[PDB]
């Protein structure tokens, strides 16, 4: 890594600057360098890592969907052969997306997850692991698509087991995990009934725990509860 | 169907 | 260039795909490869080149302004020393921006401008040359800032001379050139009266030529005339 | 003060 010569604290400071400048590829490289210093990450630092790569892969996923849509139109009845360009370029973006996902998964595996003992850190990293296998699954078609889906499911499931044991039902990490696992069920696993049941049970159990929260925690939890409600409205 | 947006810390 | 092995037509096709996917760094690399094939560019191809690099440098300029603003706040009375990070990162973005501008200027100089004989192509490239020297001037501070400003002025001026001789006052290339030259006068050259006079004379002479235009040409010209009017409203 | 936006062909 080109970041080996820079102080950990400077990498974190520059990641925050890159976020302000909306330079998310820089931000991801800075946070990758910070992870490779080998120390565990604080709550704030975990968020910086997640925000950086989510923006990077988010742009790649959006581009992949545009190109995949063009490619599928070109392969219809009554279509005019445009050459291999659309497929070739979709493949390029797809390969670049898979590289980013592999990089994130490599950071989690070496060695963020194995050193994460607290529920807040371990659930956070395992949710990330499920997310980036889910992004790999979105573009997967070959011999390994089933194995990629199972890798996503296994990470989400371990994270769910820990969060139900160790976190209250309104914990924002627990809520966001259930939200994304429900999206996994609906969009990846062809299990819309599991997706709806998880979102509904998550929402209802959070609703019954809101009375325990401060004004600020209430705002944090109800924000994610609304996202669960938005999905249920779309799915039913 | 929306996952956690999570693009602003 | 990594594009030397790809067909010119494929580079153009992929540049169009990259624009649809909002992958402007790819788009710029594809159009750079197309220019380096050595053939002159069509009207549509010139637009692709311009759109690609304008988006790339546009993101860099926006980031540079965010970072420059943070840096200037940190160097105020009552400020807390944050270390060299903000300056170092602003310098990195600035160096990356200067590299993109140098690349564009290199394409114009080798050899787009010297092979451009028609008014439409020559004014287009010279306007580009003025624009990218203007972007260099925005971040310039050292021994060469005056020379950079003069390089921008000289390119704009040659383009203006040709457009007044060879194009009607409503020609969109002529209007956009005058718009950007007026911005150069206001923002770079500390000549707001020249900026206002140019925008006003450009607008009025276009207004008097609108009666010659078709419905579609009328829409093209009045769109840019509104941009001139917006600036005059801001400047007066 | 706006130059030509010119970010969509
Ligand atoms: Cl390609
Ligand atoms: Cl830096």
């Amino acid at each position: 890594g080109a970041m080996g010569s820079m102080e950990r604290a400077s990498l974190i400071q520059k990641a925050k600057l890159a976020e302000q400048a909306e330079r998310y590829e820089d931000m991801a490289a800075f946070m990758k360098g910070a992870v490779e210093k080998g120390e565990e990450l604080s709550c704030e630092e975990r968020n910086l890592l997640s925000v950086a790569y989510k923006n990077v892969v988010g742009g790649q996923r959006a581009a992949w969907r545009v190109l995949s849509s063009i490619e599928q139109k070109s392969n219809e009845e009554g279509s005019e052969e445009k050459g291999p360009e659309v497929r070739e370029y979709r493949e390029k973006v797809e390969t670049e997306l898979q590289g980013v996902c592999d990089t994130v998964l490599g950071l989690l595996d070496s060695h963020l997850i194995k050193e994460a003992g607290d529920a807040e850190s371990r659930v956070f990293y395992l949710k990330m692991k499920g997310d980036y296998y889910r992004y790999l699954a979105e573009v997967a078609t070959g011999d390994d698509k089933k194995r990629i889906i199972d890798s996503a499911r296994s990470a989400y499931q371990e994270a769910m087991d820990i969060s139900k044991k160790e976190m209250p039902p309104t914990n924002p990490i627990r809520l966001g995990l259930a939200l994304n696992f429900s999206v996994f069920h609906y969009e990846i696993a062809n299990s819309p009934e599991e997706a709806i049941s998880l979102a509904k049970t998550t929402f209802d159990e959070a609703m019954a725990d809101l009375h325990t929260l401060s004004e600020d925690s209430y705002k944090d939890s109800t924000l994610i509860m609304q996202l669960l409600r938005d999905n249920l409205t779309l799915w039913t | 169907a929306g996952s956690i947006p999570g693009r602003r810390s």
